[PDB]
């Protein structure tokens, strides 16, 4: 058990493994191996200062 | 305006938003169990903000626990200050959002929003005076992100004229090894954009280049961040919480602040940045005023000196000279007047509070709304497009009956934001 | 493996929300072994532990429950009857049909509409689904000939 | 007699009337509880009288939150004005003009008018209305445009005079100040008939040099803001063969339509620290009237034009001393009139010398003296603001709040050529 | 200078009041006699203030055409063009002024009634006198101040007893304009009333009396 101010960080970014489209690929290769929703739209917010 | 109703959503949210009532708490002479045994009757003052009076004079938080995920409010409820809070106030389902933005926003997300509003209400209809809204939330995961954004919006319909601000926290793969959180991030940005008064960006890579950097901690936690979101919490709230002229309540900070609707997006910074088991030998004001404008103090990875502030609010806390406080506000602005717009005549506002926070005498918040924020979004708009041009992992979010499209609409808004910035950096008053 | 223990000795605690969190826990974990002090947790004093007891059971599936869950269908709160209905549809053992087609009658609107959804997702409760709530009917129906005549809100639920 | 009624709205309008009702109610006699332990009853003319001796200020406050008349409430003159003249809403205009004006301000107008309505009939013949505001504020903008665009139609014959706070950013908590000052100059132009601008730049750097106060605070500065507006209504509320009544006050002063924002210049100002001060005299006192330090607008009058100027004395001021002290300053070339106008100084001579507070800045003087100047110079106050104005609205930086609340980008072009009007108004009829 | 009357005159009839307002001023100070007509049709403009200026022109220019477009501006119901028009009628002095000065000697108006004493007291006329001497017992001191003045400019002996009894005023401004005002009057009237003061009276009224007997002889 430990206390959450100890809880650690898990980076991505390998060091000397990963950093650019290095994760991304090992990423997108590991998934490959196993009524649309009304939104929000640009502007709709701005439309309520009138 | 009196009440802020404070909503903390995920595992990012909680985890910020307990550590806020603790410091909050701790200024305010609150104790772990709500009891008020403070020595200042400036304490009590503003203390009606943040807190609901009990009987026994407790002061309980106005504050609203969510989570699809029951592990977090076990967390909340077992840390150093778990007890102050108000049991019906947790809101919790017994599934997760499994970072996926579409989870938290449209499937589990939409079936627990309902029991959330009706907690929101209950806060709501019992304030004399409800000023708006507070949300502690990360854009990277599922339920800060997809459920914080949805409770954003049906919190507007039924608020509109009630401030929304967010204290959003932005994913970094200096900090987190999830590959969609750009993807969460770009899908919640577009929901800031149109649906808040204010922003703090709370940059998880600033933090932790603070952290490794700055404070020199070779192997940081998400306590060691933490520490630094805490700080800028306090800081930036400290007008709220204390008697003042200045930005005393958040409407009249976004009236001061944000001179264009989708431009409410804050750098915010502090100074002298500490970590969490060390004793600091107090800053003059001049170390104080330098270092809070200073890059290495900001908690979001932007240069301000790739960037113009169109608006900047300061707060010096602690007994110092306030003659030496004008005279270096004054001076930063004059030595520096080409990262300053000048079409927003006398766009820099500074605050004293007489209280500092706990361990220092003296110590300074800035929040600024800069154009050099497009860095920020840029980075986020990179990742997004990298992942989004192959559409890599788009089936989980469409899984849940997402629209393509608002992948589209959102990536377009952001890059829209991106390009006001630039607009207003350019901008002249000739 | 421990916090599935932790939580289950958090279902005594004298905290309600302490109990209440524990039970929300057990039923996202899915573990077994919590599907005993789980059906324990149906007989607490305060309602809202039992609700998340009775919702965390459905989660789990296990048959074990259906027993006690048929018993919490006749409970004075509303939310538990509704949580036990839910759950009952979710584990879709045959012994929960003739209590969800009494559950049909409920005074309220919405233990009432959960009951008709569960018996969708479990034949004998065709001529009581026949006889916003209604929505939950129709569907159930075309989930599982005899409503054809019946259906001459309740509108976009009729072709099936 | 003819009643005065006083409104103060807002922030600044509510703290400024605190200084005066503190200031009247020890110049007449008058206790924090309206009772007068002590012939002369000039003062029943902003005091009403109640049962046996209760002497109640012809007051209204008025604010759109409740923490500054909340104050007034629990305070030192909780007992002086009736609970009924405090109004107060909950939620303040933000530094919003537009709320100010529109969406908040029109739920509590009618309330409002409803207690104007109950001071005005105490009244056997009501002469005007003294406004107390910013420009600043939301509340100090926009609802004392609202007010005043209401008194027209409610009293119209009644005379409207302003003491307006003009914004100094050493104090200013908004930076759409500039906004709200144009837009409530606009909206109010037509509905008043005098305006006594006080620069918070002005008052400030006179407390600085002659008071000695590194930091001046609301309480200083509104301590001197209230000795001017004493001295500006001293005629009204005390008896004189000497003084000026407001009906030749206003005539004199400004007596054309639009141009109604005299200069104000007061003197003397003394530090209580001061460990012995030697009395000045009447020319001392008038020849520091044209000493720009002394000015409650920074403004350049030696390079203006002149209207009209009324000298305002008050105490051990002697007819013979003032006529000698203007025959000095008529020999001034830095004092030019127009050609269409006449060349004078109107005088009114009160006999009470300025009263001391206790625990105030100032130093017992045995006379002062304001002047009020009609002067083009103080275009030189609108030119700054609409510069701000200009740089803000270019961009149209800020105005969506505005918009969002109930009023137009429009109203905001009408306002800024109302100014840019003015200001040739000004240049116009101070053409050499 | 014609053509700069001749343009304040078309300015008179200008959309904006405060050009008409600034002409009928102007014209006042030029003081010529073709601006006489076009500023009497000023005295029933719509607005006030120009009202108010043509008024005050008009006893500046003092032609007596506008006597009786000033008398009927005496009743306005703006204070401004009652007094301006009060002044001009007193700076005129025609006698057809003085029966509507009397009666603007009850205005509401302070300014109004100080003004009226002071125009009747130019004028000089004997109908003034006996309105005046109940001026004496006004409200305000500065219309004490103006009738006393008034009287003693009148010089009409009906006004040495209220006058005496002016010397006993609580204004010490009033005092000085009844004793003044009581010199100007003099003759045996005033000598046998100082005599009487000088050894009943007290206080400023018999200082008075006493002074009156050192040089009246
Ligand atoms: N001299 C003086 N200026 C003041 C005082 N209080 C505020 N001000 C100035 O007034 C302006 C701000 O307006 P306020 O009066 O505070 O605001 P308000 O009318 O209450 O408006 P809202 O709060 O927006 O509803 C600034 O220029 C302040 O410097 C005061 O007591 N005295
Ligand atoms: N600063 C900070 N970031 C956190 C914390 N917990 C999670 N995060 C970040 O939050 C992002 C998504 O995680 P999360 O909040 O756990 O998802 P949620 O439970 O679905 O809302 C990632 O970028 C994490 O690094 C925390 O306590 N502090
Ligand atoms: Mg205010």
């Amino acid at each position: 058990m430990v206390n959450i101010e100890e809880r650690p960080i898990k980076a991505a970014i390998g060091e000397r493994k990963q950093t650019f489209e290095d994760y991304l690929e090992e990423q997108i290769q590991l998934e490959e191996q196993e009524p649309k929703q009304p939104f929000l739209k640009r502007g709709e917010g701005l439309a309520r200062f009138t | 305006m009196r009440e802020i109703v404070h909503i903390q959503a995920g595992q990012c949210g909680n985890q910020i938003g307990a550590k806020f009532w603790e410091v909050i708490s701790d200024e305010h002479g609150i104790d772990p169990t709500g009891s008020y045994h403070g020595d200042s009757d400036l304490q009590l003052e503003r203390i009606n903000v943040y807190y609901n009076e009990a009987t026994g004079n407790k002061y309980v938080p106005r504050a609203i626990l969510v989570d699809l995920e029951p592990g977090t409010m076990d967390s909340v409820r077992s840390g150093p200050f778990g007890q102050i809070f108000r049991p019906d106030n947790f809101v919790f389902g017994q599934s997760g959002a499994g970072n996926n933005w579409a989870k938290g926003h449209y499937t589990e997300g939409a079936e627990l929003v309902d029991s959330v509003l009706d907690v929101v209400r209950k806060e709501s209809e019992s304030c004399d005076c409800l000023q708006g809204f507070q949300l502690t939330h990360s854009l990277g995961g599922g339920t800060g992100s997809g459920m914080g954004t949805l409770l954003i919006s049906k919190i507007r319909e039924e608020y509109p004229d009630r401030i929304m601000n967010t204290f959003s926290v932005m994913p970094s793969p200096k900090v987190s090894d999830t590959v969609v959180e750009p993807y969460n991030a770009t899908l919640s940005v577009h929901q800031l954009v149109e649906n808040t008064d204010e922003t703090y960006c709370i940059d998880n890579e600033a933090l932790y280049d603070i952290c490794f950097r700055t404070l020199k901690l070779t192997t940081p936690t998400y306590g060691d961040l933490n520490h630094l979101v805490s700080a800028t919490m306090s800081g930036v709230t400290t007008c709220l919480r204390f008697p003042g002229q200045l930005n005393a309540d958040l409407r009249k900070l976004a009236v001061n602040m944000v001179p264009f609707p989708r431009l409410h997006f804050f750098m915010p910074g502090f100074a002298p940045l500490t970590s969490r088991g060390s004793q600091q030998r107090a800053l003059t004001v001049p170390e104080l005023t330098q270092q809070m404008f200073d890059s290495k103090n900001m908690m979001a990875a932007c240069d301000p000196r790739h960037g113009r502030y169109l608006t900047v609010a300061a707060i010096f806390r602690g007994r110092m000279s306030m003659k030496e406080v004008d005279e270096q506000m004054l001076n930063v602005q004059n030595k520096n007047s080409s990262y300053f717009v000048e079409w927003i005549p006398n766009n820099v506002k500074t605050a004293v509070c007489d209280i500092p926070p706990r361990g220092l005498k003296m110590s300074a918040t800035f929040i600024g709304n800069s154009t050099a924020i497009q860095e920020l979004f840029k980075r986020i708009s990179e990742q997004f497009t990298a992942m989004f041009r192959r559409k890599a992992f788009l089936h989980w979010y469409t899984g849940e009956g997402m629209d393509e499209m608002e992948f589209t609409e959102a990536e377009s808004n952001m890059n829209d934001l991106v390009s006001e910035y630039q607009q207003y950096q350019d901008a002249t008053a000739d | 493996p421990e916090k599935v223990e932790m939580y289950i000795k958090n279902l005594q605690d004298d905290s309600t929300l302490v109990r209440s969190i524990a039970a929300a826990a057990l039923g996202k974990i899915g573990d077994e072994r919590a599907v005993e002090p789980l059906i324990k947790a149906l007989k607490d004093e305060d309602s809202r532990v039992r609700a998340q007891a009775a919702g965390a059971l459905g989660q789990i599936g296990d048959e074990r429950a259906v027993e006690p869950l048929i018993k919490a269908l006749k409970d004075e709160d509303p939310s538990v009857r509704y949580r036990a209905a839910e759950a009952l549809g979710k584990i879709g053992d045959e012994r929960a049909v003739e209590p969800l087609i009494k559950a049909l009658k409920d005074e309220d609107t919405t233990v009432r509409r959960i009951a008709a959804t569960a018996l969708g997702k479990i034949e004998r409760a065709v001529e009581p689904l026949i006889k916003a709530v209604r929505l939950t009917a129709a569907r159930a129906l075309g989930e599982i000939e005899r409503a054809v005549e019946p259906l001459i809100a309740a509108a976009q639920a009729l072709g099936k | 007699m003819r009643e005065c009624i006083s409104i103060h709205v807002g922030q600044a309008g509510v703290q400024i009337g605190n200084a005066c009702w503190e200031l009247y109610c020890l110049e007449h006699g008058i206790q924090p509880d309206g009772q007068m332990p002590s012939g002369d009853d000039s003062f029943n003319t902003f005091f009403s009288e109640t049962g046996a001796g209760k002497h109640v200020p012809r007051a209204v406050f008025v604010d759109l939150e409740p923490t500054v008349i909340d104050e007034v409430r629990t305070g030192t003159y909780r007992q002086l004005f009736h609970p009924e003249q405090l109004i107060t809403g909950k939620e303040d205009a933000a530094n919003n003009y537009a709320r100010g004006h529109y969406t908040i301000g029109k739920e509590i107008i009618d309330l409002v008018l409803d207690r104007i309505r109950k001071l005005a009939d105490q009244c056997t013949g009501l002469q005007g209305f003294l406004v107390f505001h910013s420009f600043g504020g939301g509340t100090g903008s926009g609802f004392t445009s609202l007010l005043m665009e209401r008194l027209s139609v409610d009293y119209g014959k009644k005379s409207k005079l302003e003491f307006s706070i003009y914004p100094a950013p050493q104090v200013s908590t908004a930076v759409v100040e500039p906004y709200n000052s144009i837009l409530t100059t606009h909206t109010t132009l037509e509905h008043s008939d005098c305006a006594f601008m006080v620069d918070n730049e002005a008052i400030y750097d006179i407390c600085r040099r002659n008071l000695d106060i590194e930091r001046p605070t609301y309480t200083n500065l509104n301590r001197l803001i209230s000795q001017i507006v004493s001295s500006i209504t001293a005629s009204l509320r005390f008896d004189g063969a000497l003084n000026v009544d407001l009906t030749e006050f206003q005539t004199n002063l400004v007596p054309y339509p639009r141009i109604h924002f005299p200069l104000a210049t007061y003197a003397p100002v003394i530090s209580a620290e001061k460990a012995y001060h030697e009395q000045l005299s009447v020319a001392e006192i008038t020849n520091a009237c044209f000493e720009p330090a002394n000015q409650m607008v920074k403004c350049d009058p030696r390079h203006g034009k002149y209207m009209a100027c009324c000298l305002l004395y008050r105490g051990d001021v002697v007819p013979k001393d003032v006529n000698a002290a203007i025959a000095t300053i008529k020999t001034k070339r830095s004092i030019q009139f127009v050609d269409w106008c006449p060349t004078g100084f109107k005088v009114g001579i009160n006999y009470q010398p300025p009263t001391v507070v206790p625990g105030g800045d100032l130093a017992k003087v045995q006379r002062a003296v304001c002047m009020l100047s009609n002067t083009t110079a103080i275009a030189e106050a609108w030119a700054r603001l609409d510069h701000k104005f200009d740089l803000m609205y270019a961009k149209r930086a800020f105005v969506h709040w505005y918009v969002g609340e109930g009023m137009e980008e429009g109203e905001f072009s009408e306002a800024r050529e109302d100014m840019a009007a003015l200001e040739k108004d000004y240049e116009e009829v101070g053409v050499d």
